[PDB]
């Protein structure tokens, strides 16, 4: 459940620049990443939930290891595909 | 199926060949494949080549350029098979 | 909040985990990947990622 | 460091038949490396952190062997046992 107009427990897609927060000089690519937070409101049972992420997805980089060496990983559990109630 | 050109040019430290590379696909997610190398003095030294996982900035893009002005390490995103094979730049 | 269980595919037979206490939600924020030997249409090596719970917190 | 065996014997993708594994992953996280199986080797390769806290093959009168074992190259010999 993508996010809109906030009513439920929905999932917040958000870019931010490496740049903006300091790091776009040991990562060559890519230029930023996708933070998703899960905001809104779940239904009781479950004794209480909380919108969290459900599933997380990785993100392939390519960047500088202490050695001034480059390295290429993809990068595990590092973008909220979905979310869900606890 | 998706794959792609794959090069390193750490190959023997890292225990790898130095040269093509299929992409493991996590269940029907975009893919896509890279290139990355040095316009040092006006001779081009690559540094690894490979697939690449879903990047909002790969899509659609069916040649590897680089857009970025002056890096020092170049780096280009492309989409399809084997679409790295070639590389360019493009600043703008 | 805690770390509480193992339940019982080639192998392994069982992999473990759950997250239980309360909050001024308490939910795993640490996970774990681990192999598996299966048959995929009459067998493939993936070492699996996240199948157990390795720590948990609030949200 | 965690090395080991590699084997594969259905090798239409990009990975050799033999040769090792260099097992790289988590920090403090223990590594571990593995085997499975005229003998015929199914794979063999580097295995995610208890089955495998020798490699010695446990479970009795299975169709597909496996072992599970901790340190360096273990994986090259497997053998059998009961339960």
């Amino acid at each position: 459940l993508e996010c809109d107009g906030k009513v439920i427990c929905c999932k917040k897609q958000f870019f931010v620049s490496f740049k903006d927060i300091g790091w776009n000089d040991w990562i060559i690519a890519p230029s930023g990443y996708h933070a998703n937070y899960c905001e809104g409101e779940c239904p009781s049972h479950i004794l209480k939930s909380c919108c969290v992420p459900t599933k997380l997805r990785p993100m392939s980089m390519l960047y500088y290891d202490d050695g001034q060496n480059i390295i290429k990983k993809d990068i595990q559990n590092m973008i909220v595909e979905e979310c869900g109630c606890s | 199926t998706r794959e792609c050109i794959y090069y390193n040019a750490n190959w023997e430290l890292e225990r790898t060949n130095q040269s093509l590379e299929r992409c493991e696909g996590e269940q029907d997610k975009r893919l896509h494949c890279y290139a990355s190398w040095r316009n040092s003095s006006g001779t081009i030294e690559l540094v690894k080549k490979g697939c690449w996982l879903d990047d909002f900035n790969c899509y659609d893009r069916q040649e590897c350029v680089a857009t970025e002005e002056n890096p020092q390490v170049y780096f280009c995103c492309c989409e399809g098979n084997f679409c790295n094979e070639r590389f360019t730049h493009l600043p703008e």
